[PDB]
């Protein structure tokens, strides 16, 4: 009959660890309880965890943020002081883009454009409904290299707006720190991920003339808009 | 030269039926504001107004987490304590 008190002490330890949340952490999303939280999180079907490459579980620090429809400004900070905690942020509405147009403003006669339309001059539109602006700044050295393009910082945290955001909103990215955390432009025969950009990082060293600089460090997109529309051979037609 | 005059932090220590009262025409409804100085007149007109303070970022009464929302704490702070 010793397996009779053995496995009813098996059993009742199975059911102390079932209600001890900690307890099944287990570094990761692998517990049910764990994947309970994603799930509520809209993150509960398998599959996606793949569309976004990252360690999901990181995303259970911003769960209460998930579960508000709406994406404000307090998350994002959230999302940059998490990472790398004492870089600060401030962010800006209504960043403006120029958007091309798809044929230029012109006048005709039989099918003239309406004033209605509240038109522009054909070249660019403006749009500032479409993006926000995340200045990011740092103290320290460590903290700027994480996130200068190529490092760590930069990576996750475009790894966290694939989610949080989503396709919602386009979010421009900048850093504004002390000249002197900035490496001086150099030339390679070999690009590399740390590598400065023309028009992002590349700045010149001085000759022994520190004020703050802003560098970009890169845009936040998930929808490229190319082109495939393969215009159509039939469609939804039912009368009704 | 010492004076810190960047605003004046008024509290109205009155009972809520003038309170609520004085405070929304403090802030809502004001014409004009004027200070009068011993030795000359008193119609000194001057640039100024009222603005609430009860909801500030910069107090929060609570340490707050880092991942609690501030709208939610906002609304307990509301109904528990209306003074503030």
């Amino acid at each position: 009959l010793d397996i009779f008190s053995h496995r009813l002490i098996t059993q009742y330890y199975r059911i102390w660890r079932k209600y001890s949340y900690p307890a099944t952490f287990e570094a990761g999303g692998q517990d049910k309880t764990s994947q309970y939280l994603l799930g509520l999180a809209r993150l509960g079907i398998p599959g996606c965890a793949q569309n976004i490459a990252t360690p999901v579980s990181r995303f259970l620090a911003l769960l209460p943020l998930m579960l508000l429809p709406g994406r404000t400004a307090e998350g994002l900070t959230s999302l940059v002081t998490l990472l790398a905690p004492g870089t600060q942020a401030r962010v800006w509405h209504h960043d403006r883009r120029r958007i091309p147009l798809k044929t230029p403003l012109t006048m005709r006669v039989h099918h003239p454009v309406s004033l209605k339309s509240r038109p522009v001059m054909g070249d660019h539109a403006t749009d500032v409904n479409g993006q926000v602006l995340l200045q990011l700044s740092t103290q320290t050295g460590s903290e700027v290299q994480g996130w200068l393009p190529g490092g760590h910082l930069y990576s996750d945290l475009l790894a966290l707006l694939h989610v949080y955001l989503g396709s919602r909103l386009d979010v421009r990215l900048q850093l504004c720190v002390e000249r002197s955390l900035l490496p001086d432009a150099r030339l390679s025969c070999r690009p590399a991920a740390g590598s400065p950009q023309l028009g992002r990082t590349a700045v010149m060293r001085t000759q022994a003339k520190a004020r703050v600089m802003t560098i970009s460090l890169g845009r936040y997109q998930r929808v490229q808009e190319h082109y495939q529309r393969k215009e159509t051979q039939e469609n939804g037609d039912y009368r009704w | 030269s010492q004076v810190d005059l960047h605003r004046l932090s008024l509290y109205l220590a009155a009972e809520a039926p003038v309170s609520s009262t004085l405070h929304l025409m403090m802030t809502k409804r004001l014409a004009a504001l004027y200070l009068r100085l011993p030795g000359n007149d008193e119609r000194i007109r001057i640039d100024g107004w009222f603005s609430p303070g009860g909801f500030a970022e910069e107090d929060r009464l609570w340490p707050k987490g880092d991942s609690a929302f501030s709208g939610y704490q906002l609304l307990l702070e509301y109904f528990t304590f209306r003074e503030k």
